[PDB]
């Protein structure tokens, strides 16, 4: 019934990674944001920046986009860290 | 960027 449109992406930074940089937390972000673009119109686009897992959730306008985004970037690397992307459970919050 | 750096 739910058809799924928002990517739940892990491992993309630890919070302390933002304590001795202030301008780090906004280069991922703008990071994230040029290469999800190429995946589908982004509806909404959201650092969880003090997430301990390092969690970001990128919404899209149709279900095929968020598809193709997981397909792409799950396992992909990312400043050093291995990530994760999936399809939100449409329960979790973070 | 930060793409793919291992
Ligand atoms: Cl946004
Ligand atoms: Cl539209």
């Amino acid at each position: 019934m739910r058809h799924e449109r928002v990517v739940i992406i892990k491992n993309m930074f630890h919070p302390m990674d933002f304590e001795d940089d202030p301008l780090v937390l906004n280069e991922i972000r703008e990071d994230l944001r040029v290469e999800c673009s190429k995946f589908g119109q982004i509806r909404k686009l959201l650092l969880f920046d003090r997430h301990p897992d390092g969690v970001a959730s990128v919404s899209f306008r149709d279900p095929e986009e968020a598809d193709y985004c997981i397909q792409t970037l799950d396992g992909r690397w990312f400043g050093g860290r291995q990530i994760t992307a999936q399809a939100w459970d449409g329960t979790t919050d973070y | 960027s930060r793409w793919d750096v291992k």
